[PDB]
């Protein structure tokens, strides 16, 4: 059967209005809602464009309407119609039909090489969006990549960047989770698992889908763009299981209750959008008041009644029944239905005006109907109101470069209410981006946490480190760091330091001078008092020896010996002194060297002191100077030997122990100040075993009770330094007192009894 | 209209170019000959041979329901509708077809593969060779007997490759097939690493000014001679007479859009010498042409176009109803003088009998023990005849019993014929020019050298360079990418990358290319040499003299102790002299370590000593012991400053120089060598300056040897000041120097001891 209806310009029609047949036939049972509803609406929208005087008020609308009966194989059998037209057949100017995807994708391969345009009403299929295969091919719908972009800014907008996709088995399904894994990737969305649904699968294969989705703890949201079928058995597979989830669903599952029907117990808080539409008034007018005897031109009209009232019209009792006491559902699809006729309408309208400019009439220009500049020029350049349309709302009608329709989705929440009823509520929609309220969801509002799915783990980026990957790409364990392993980059702890603390900077360890050398005032006081003790001695010696020369005794003794004496217990107080000092290579040095010139000085008074006991002058100082070049020999041998530095490294968590001391040995240094005590000690053991008592008597005992406690001295702080083996200032202290008190006894020494006596 | 209809078990469609395009009122004129005649008699012909065949499909009778295309794509698009319709669900009984021999034209095989992949009816090509039609995702239903066109820009490829024609000029033509083929042999280019240098494009305009732009624009590079061509017929002849007219001389590697056609050299033979062309492989088939020969109008009923044919052919007319024409004769007949067979009815055979083979093997597997149409395949699903059947067939030629291994029609993956090529070469023979088949492609390449004219002296063509070693040879891109000059860098450069030379070191030379990066030994370490045994043994004799003179004072102090403090003067000028000579050891160091701080230390000590000692004798017993007690302090000061000298830098930083070969430095004494003079010219004018007052002053007779001493030595020192400093102010030679240097400290120390020595000297004798 066809459905024809006379007029100027005809229009090509297809619609499902049988179901699939199968093997008894080609197809069974007449469709009530997606075949005959949108039949209806097509014809109520020409008969309304004919009716229109500001729509096309001279060329009449015809019609060509075909039923596909939901099959790719009979549709392009019934498509075989239009192009015979165009080669008593009538001439169209485009096809107005499609409502399966096959059935479309068919219709428009077949339609392409006859440059016949089309315009689809309910073909949300995302491959028809290419125009290297489809040509011709427009759609007043929008494809399903819109409705996952507005489900990835749905989950953007919480905050839920781990989530779990399920995903159904036929053509419904992969594409739209292969569409939404890039948009989701691209929004720093992590997708933890994957899979898909078949029809076959048994209860069992869901309570394993189930299980397998609460493997994962920290995803509490599921991505559901599935069928209605699959998305009522997962939510009865989940109640069974007693499994809790934040789903978040497509048009699959929308606002039906089917879905729902026994599960309400765990879809509460479900995030599901739908195609957003709405009811035309005059419509339900048209098609309630509708009667078998008053309607000729639909060919199914009488099949429909049969099979929606139970009744044969082989008996007179059909004419009870109407479809004005019946409820009236209206289909969701009418408006794009309506929306695609009127944008043909127009389309055809404006190519009229543009080649028939003074008649109001069809003109010779439009004899022949060209597809390629009606679609490419007027078809996809249209912008009008949407016919019908509600008191305050602004939908308009228009097609992108793809000849796709505009992306308007609302979003729905099962809520739950008070009363104990479950219903659906829209809270918000997607035209652009998303208007959610957050307002009706009964999570949303201010409670313990409204569902986060964060992520596999906190983020750490504040002060701790995120480089520990436990096999999850986008999963980030943050432990934190040592003291010493000062952060440098995200993904590792520098070992520079810990002393070496950044200042809010974490950009290369800022090194930080804050360490205590030495110390300035705190422990530097005494060794104050020892050099001020020293300056006495040296200026109470600068007295001594300017009478030195008048004094007899003085005379008698060593003059020379005397002044390398004063001038020796001046080196050791500037030793001291230079032990106070804060450590460097340059005072290392200087400081080896005093001690060094002390011990050498020392030895020589010594030999010097045997050597007149014994027994002039000039043998003596040569003696003594061939002894000091002898030992400045050793100490610069031993100093090129091991060289001096400075940078003290010691326990992390600011030890700060840097330039402590010199970062060269003093081993050789410590034996050859032992070498030169022992030799000192064994000239004066010599010196006490010489009998020259009676001669220079008071003198020979200073010097010996002198060189008595310089030994005893030294062998009593030699044990301290070796076994402190450690707190450099202490050591320092010790090393300046046992100096201050050679150079106390040495100042001591016979030479004060000789300045006693010449004062007195 | 007209068509074939002969009726039979099986039904073969057929789409044939019979009528050649055209415009207005007639849709199609004039009859094609050659493209749309002779293929659908040879069709007719392979039809007959396989009913008649008695081992291929025995108990089936092939039908066939051919139809004209016009050349177009609508006529044949609208004509395509009668093989789908008849399976669809009495004037003019439709007949189903199994497949459709249909193509001869890129555009009308595409839109009939869109049309009939819609109704699962495979289809076979025979001359179609766009590369578009190898998409299966856009016709799952289409195969062809013949190779696409990109595997001309892979055989030429491999020929250029094997003459190792690396940097050559492409030139296309505006369409479809002219750009499938550019951007198809710029592909296999890059995988080959073969250089484009210019890629030109031809239009349909025939412009007389574009062609010898071309022509100018492919004369400006003389590096490049070999010219890769994809142009058709008319375009590669009208670039031919241009280059002929621009009196240009080039390698043309041409398509099958030149091949060996003849009206392309025509009035032009001189410029494409020598060019190496691809031609189809097709063999001519001698029962097609008997078939042919033995044609006539009163027997040839089946054949609606053959009056036409006929008409136009021979320029008669067999019913002349008043017309301008002769009568046909009755004893007119076609023979090889008039008739010469198509290149592609080999082609068309094979798709024929390929069709026939797949039907064959289909309804043996399908109902077996019977010959004869079955149940089964009454519903011919297409889609298991072609994915299944069509898509596996293996069989030799039917009419080419002399070649076996060359000659197996079969289908690969994307379901194209094999590709064969002939390679063509346009030589000479001594006045005559003509084509010489030099090679053939067939999966391989395989070409004859010896019987190649003028490429057998093959034409240099490299890439735009040559092969240049890394020693230093910096390769530097010119605008072209390919292009490289191999610019030498500076030898002292060691090369680390390819566009720059990258040198690493300041005077360290390369070893070969890169790893000569490490420091260059320096040359200041030579110790024991020429110029430094003989200043060490002068030292050492110097130190010997002076210690004797020192021994022989000590041993004469004795007697002569009227010099209470002359001793003490004269020890302390001997270590000062000792002091000197020592030092003057220590400059003659090869290593030159960081102790040349010591060394200056010494050597400001030494001068603070002589100086000391020279003004003390100028002065001149407790008061000689205070003016010897102040000169040893103010050589304590002089020795303190001179090492506050040091407190700024001992080592020094670097030590370089112009020379980027030697680079002969310490490089740990590179102090400041102008401060350094500065602060020992400094001590000799001052000492010279303290000793001429004391020279000019009278000083007693006994006194006199003090006063003559002072003024010897007061011209020494202005000499030595005056000589050591101009050379190592500017010429700061390595070693040159510092022998000099210690040299003239020797000398002076030499002069000054014997100065103060002389008369101890006389007084022991
Ligand atoms: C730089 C420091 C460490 C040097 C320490 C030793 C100094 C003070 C000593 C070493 C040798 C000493 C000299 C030795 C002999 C004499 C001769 C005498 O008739 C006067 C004093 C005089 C001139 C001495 C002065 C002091 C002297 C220079
Ligand atoms: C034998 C003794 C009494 C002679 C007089 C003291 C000598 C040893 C002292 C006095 C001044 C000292 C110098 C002072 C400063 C520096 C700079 C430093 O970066 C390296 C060491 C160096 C170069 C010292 C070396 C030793 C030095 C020359
Ligand atoms: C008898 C007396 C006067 C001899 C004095 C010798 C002095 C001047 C010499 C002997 C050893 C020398 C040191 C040996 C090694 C180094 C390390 C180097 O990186 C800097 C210089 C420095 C620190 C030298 C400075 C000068 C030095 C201290
Ligand atoms: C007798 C006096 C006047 C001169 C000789 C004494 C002094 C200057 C000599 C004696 C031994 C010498 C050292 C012997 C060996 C070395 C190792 C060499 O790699 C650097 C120089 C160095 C470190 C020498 C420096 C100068 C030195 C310390
Ligand atoms: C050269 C370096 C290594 C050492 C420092 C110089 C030494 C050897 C010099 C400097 C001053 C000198 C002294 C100066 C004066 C006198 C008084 C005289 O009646 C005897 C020699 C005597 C006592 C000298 C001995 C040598 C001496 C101590
Ligand atoms: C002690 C009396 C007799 C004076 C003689 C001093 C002699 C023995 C001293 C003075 C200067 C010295 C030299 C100074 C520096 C160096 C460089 C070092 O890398 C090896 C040792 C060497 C080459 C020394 C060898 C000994 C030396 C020549
Ligand atoms: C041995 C070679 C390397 C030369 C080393 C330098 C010598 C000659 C220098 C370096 C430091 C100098 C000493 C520095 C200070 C004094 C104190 C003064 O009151 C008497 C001279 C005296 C004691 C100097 C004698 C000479 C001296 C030892
Ligand atoms: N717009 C739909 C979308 C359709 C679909 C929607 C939800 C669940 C499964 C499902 O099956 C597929 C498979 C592939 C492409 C589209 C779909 C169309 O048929 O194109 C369908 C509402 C239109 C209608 O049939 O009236
Ligand atoms: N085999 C061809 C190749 C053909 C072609 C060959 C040489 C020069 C120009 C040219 O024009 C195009 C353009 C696009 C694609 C193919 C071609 C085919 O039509 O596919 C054509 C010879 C076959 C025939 O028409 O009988
Ligand atoms: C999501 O995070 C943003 C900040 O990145 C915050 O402003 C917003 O309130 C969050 N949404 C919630 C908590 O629902
Ligand atoms: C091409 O080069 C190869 C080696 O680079 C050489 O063996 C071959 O003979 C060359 N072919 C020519 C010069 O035709």
């Amino acid at each position: 059967k066809v459905l024809t209806l006379e007029g100027d310009l005809v229009l090509g029609g297809l619609f499902p209005v049988h179901q699939k047949g199968g093997p008894a036939e080609d197809c069974g049972p007449v469709n009530e809602h997606r075949g005959i509803q949108r039949l209806e609406a097509m014809l109520f929208a020409l008969d309304r464009i004919n009716r229109d005087p500001h729509l096309l008020p001279g060329v009449r609308l015809g019609a060509h309407i075909l039923d596909s009966c939901s099959k790719d194989t009979h549709a392009l059998e019934q498509a075989l119609d239009f192009v015979r037209a165009s080669l008593a057949p009538t001439a169209i100017t485009g096809v107005i039909g499609g409502s399966y995807s096959d059935v479309s994708i068919q219709v428009a391969n077949l339609l392409r090489l006859f440059q016949i345009p089309q315009i689809s009403y309910a073909s949300t299929s995302a491959k028809l969006s290419d125009k290297s295969r489809y040509d011709y091919f427009a759609r007043t719908v929008p494809p399903d990549f819109f409705q996952a972009k507005a489900m990835a800014e749905i989950l953007r907008f919480f905050n839920w960047t781990y989530v779990s996709t399920v995903a159904s088995e036929g053509d419904y399904g992969e594409t739209g989770i292969e569409a939404f894994e890039l948009e989701a990737r691209a929004r720093n969305i992590c997708v933890a698992t994957s899979e898909k649904v078949g029809r076959a699968m048994s209860r069992a294969a869901f309570e394993g889908v189930v299980r397998a989705l609460l493997q994962k703890p920290s995803a509490r949201v599921a991505v559901l763009f599935t069928r209605s079928e699959d998305a009522r058995e997962l939510l009865a597979a989940s109640q069974r299981l007693n499994a809790s989830f934040t789903w978040v669903a497509s048009d699959g599952w929308g606002a039906l209750e089917s879905v729902v029907a026994g599960s309400e117990g765990a879809a509460e808080g479900a995030i599901t959008i739908e195609l957003a539409s709405y009811p035309i008034s005059d419509f339900a007018s048209y098609f309630q008041s509708l009667d078998p005897w008053n309607n000729s031109r639909n060919p199914w009209f009488r099949e429909f009644w049969e099979q929606r009232f139970r009744c044969s019209f082989r008996q007179r009792d059909c004419a009870a029944h109407s479809l004005r006491a019946v409820p009236f559902e209206q289909e969701s699809k009418i408006m794009f239905v309506v929306n695609a006729v009127y944008a043909m309408a127009h389309a055809l309208h404006n190519m009229h005006r543009a080649l028939c400019p003074n008649t109001t009439r069809l003109c010779d220009a439009m004899r022949p109907v060209n597809g390629r500049r009606l679609y490419k020029d007027f078809v996809l350049n249209v912008k009008f109101d949407a016919p019908f349309r509600p008191a305050d709302t602004h939908n308009e009608v228009r097609f992108d470069r793809f000849g796709d329709g505009i992306g308007r989705y609302n979003i729905f929440t099962y809520l739950r209410a008070g009363s104990g009823r479950y219903r659906y509520q829209k809270v918000g929609y997607w035209a652009e981006g998303l208007t959610l309220d957050t307002s009706l969801i009964p999570w949303a509002s201010p409670s313990a946490g409204p569902l986060p799915a964060s992520r596999c783990s906190e983020p750490c980026l504040q002060n701790e480190v995120k480089s520990v990957q436990p096999g999850e790409v986008c999963c980030w364990l943050c432990i934190p760091c040592q003291p010493y392993e000062y952060r440098l980059d995200e993904f590792t702890c520098a070992d520079c330091g810990l002393g070496y603390w950044p200042n809010a900077s974490l950009t290369g360890c800022f090194e930080l001078p804050q360490e205590y050398i030495r110390w300035g005032d705190a422990w530097a006081v005494g060794p104050v008092t020892i050099a001020c003790l020293g300056a006495l001695a040296t200026l109470f010696v600068l007295g001594v020896f300017v009478r030195h020369n008048a004094t007899p005794v003085v005379k008698a003794s060593g003059r020379e010996l005397c002044y390398i004496l004063l001038g020796g217990v001046f080196l050791c107080y500037c030793m001291t002194f230079i032990f106070i000092a804060k450590p460097s290579t340059a005072v290392c040095t200087l400081r080896r060297l005093g001690l060094g010139t002390a011990f050498s000085v020392c030895y020589s008074a010594l030999l010097t002191k045997t050597n007149r006991i014994a027994r002039s002058p000039a043998s003596q100082v040569a003696i003594c100077l061939a002894l000091i070049s002898g030992q400045l020999l050793i100490v610069v041998a031993w100093l090129v030997v091991e060289a001096p530095g400075t940078g003290k490294e010691t326990a992390p968590e600011r030890r700060e122990v840097v330039t402590l001391r010199c970062n060269h040995r003093d081993a050789s240094m410590l034996g050859s100040l032992a070498y030169n005590v022992l030799l000192i000690a064994l000239c004066t053991l010599y010196a006490f075993k010489t009998r020259k008592c009676p001669e220079n008597f008071n003198e020979a005992k200073f010097i010996g009770f002198t060189m008595y406690t310089t030994c005893i001295i030294w062998l009593a702080f030699l044990p301290i330094f070796y076994v402190t083996s450690s707190d450099y200032r202490v050591q320092t202290t010790t090393m300046c007192v046992s100096v201050s008190l050679s150079g106390s006894v040495v100042l001591g020494c016979l030479f004060a009894p000789k300045l006693h006596i010449i004062l007195f | 209209r007209r068509e074939i209809k002969i009726e039979g078990d099986l039904v073969l469609g057929g789409l044939f170019p019979i009528n050649e395009k055209g415009t207005g009122t007639e849709e199609c004129g004039r009859i094609n000959e050659d493209r749309g005649i002779q293929r659908l008699e040879a069709m007719l012909f392979a039809i007959d041979e396989i009913n008649k065949d008695d081992y291929l499909l025995p108990g089936v009778k092939l039908g066939v329901h051919i139809l004209d295309t016009c050349s177009r794509d609508t006529y044949a698009l609208e004509q395509s509708l009668e093989f789908v319709r008849a399976s669809l669900t009495q004037e003019n009984i439709p007949l189903l077809i199994a497949g459709v021999i249909g193509g001869s034209y890129s555009s009308v095989s595409i839109q009939v593969a869109n049309l009939l992949r819609l109704f699962q009816i495979p289809q076979i090509s025979y001359a179609s060779t766009s590369a578009k039609l190898s998409d299966k995702s856009r016709y799952d239903y289409f195969a062809r007997t013949v190779p696409p066109d990109f595997y001309q820009a892979k055989a030429m490829a491999e020929i250029l490759r094997f003459f190792n024609w690396t940097y050559v000029s492409t030139v296309a033509s505006e369409g479809d097939y002219g750009e499938t083929g550019i951007e198809a042999f710029e592909q296999e280019a890059r995988l080959r690493n073969i250089c484009i240098a210019t890629a030109e494009k031809v239009g349909r305009s025939n412009i007389r000014k574009s062609y010898d732009s071309v022509i100018r624009e492919l004369l400006q590079k003389p590096n490049a001679r070999v010219v890769v061509l994809f142009m058709r017929s008319d375009d590669s002849r009208e670039l031919i007479a241009a280059a002929s007219r621009a009196n240009a001389s080039f390698t043309w590697v041409a398509s099958d859009g030149w091949g060996a056609q003849e009206s392309i050299i025509k009035g032009s033979e001189h410029v494409a010498y020598g060019a190496i062309t691809l031609e189809l492989a097709s063999q001519p088939v001698r029962q097609f042409d008997r078939y042919f020969q033995s044609l006539n109008p009163y027997n040839n009923h089946r054949n609606p176009w053959f009056r036409d044919f006929w008409e136009q052919k021979f320029q008669c007319s067999l019913q002349n109803k008043r017309n301008h024409r002769r009568v046909c004769d009755k004893h007119l007949a076609i023979d090889s003088s008039n008739y010469e067979q198509e290149s592609k009815i080999m082609f068309v055979v094979n798709a024929v009998y390929a069709m026939a083979h797949a039907l064959h093997k289909m309804q043996r597997t399908l109902c077996p023990n019977t010959t004869k149409l079955c149940d089964a395949m009454k519903i011919l699903d297409g889609k298991k005849l072609y994915k299944d059947y069509l898509l596996k067939i293996n069989f030799t030629a039917p009419f080419n019993p002399n070649k076996d291994a060359d000659s197996i029609v079969k289908f690969d993956t994307f379901g194209d014929g094999m590709g064969r090529y002939n390679v063509f070469n346009f030589q000479n023979v001594g006045g005559k020019y003509s084509y010489l088949k030099v090679g053939h492609w067939a999966e391989t390449l395989s070409l004859d050298v010896n019987s190649i004219h003028w490429s057998r002296n093959s034409v240099p063509t490299s890439q735009c360079s040559d092969p240049c070693a890394p020693n230093e040879m910096k390769n530097m891109q010119p605008g072209d990418v390919c292009c490289w000059i191999c610019i030498p860098c500076e030898p002292y450069e060691y090369l680390a990358d390819e566009f720059t030379c990258m040198d690493c070191g300041s005077g360290q030379w390369p070893t070969a290319d890169l790893t000569g990066c490490y420091d260059l030994p320096e040359d200041y370490i030579r110790w024991e040499d020429a110029w430094a045994i003989g200043p060490v043994t002068i030292a050492c004799l110097g130190f010997m003299c002076t210690c004797m003179v020192v021994t022989v004072f000590i041993k004469h102090n004795n007697t002569p102790l009227v010099k209470a403090s002359g001793r003490e003067l004269c020890y302390i000028l001997l270590f000062g002299v000792g002091l000197s000579y020592c030092m003057t050891f220590f400059f003659i160091a090869k290593p030159s370590p960081v102790i040349c701080a010591l060394r200056r230390l010494g050597l400001g000590s030494s001068f603070a000593i002589c100086y000391s000692a020279l003004l003390t004798k100028t002065n001149c017993f407790i008061s000689p012991s205070s003016q010897v007690f102040i000169c040893l302090g103010l050589i304590l000061v002089q020795i303190v400053m001179v090492s506050v000298w040091l407190i700024l830098e001992a080592p020094g930083t670097r030590r370089y120089t112009l020379a980027e070969k030697r680079e002969t430095v310490i490089l740990k004494c590179n102090v400041k060598d102008s401060s350094m003079l500065i602060s020992l010219t400094y001590d000799v004018i001052l000492v010279i300056l303290c000793t001429v007052y004391a020279f000019k002053t009278r000083k007693c007779p006994e006194n006199f040897n003090e006063a003559k001493f002072i003024g010897f030595t007061m011209y020494t020192t202005c000499i030595i000041w005056l000589a050591f400093l101009p050379i190592f102010y500017v010429t700061s030679s390595d070693y040159r120097v510092q022998t000099t240097t210690m040299c003239i400290s020797v000398s002076l120390s030499g002069f000054v001891v014997l100065g103060c020595l002389f008369a101890p000297k006389v007084h022991i004798i």
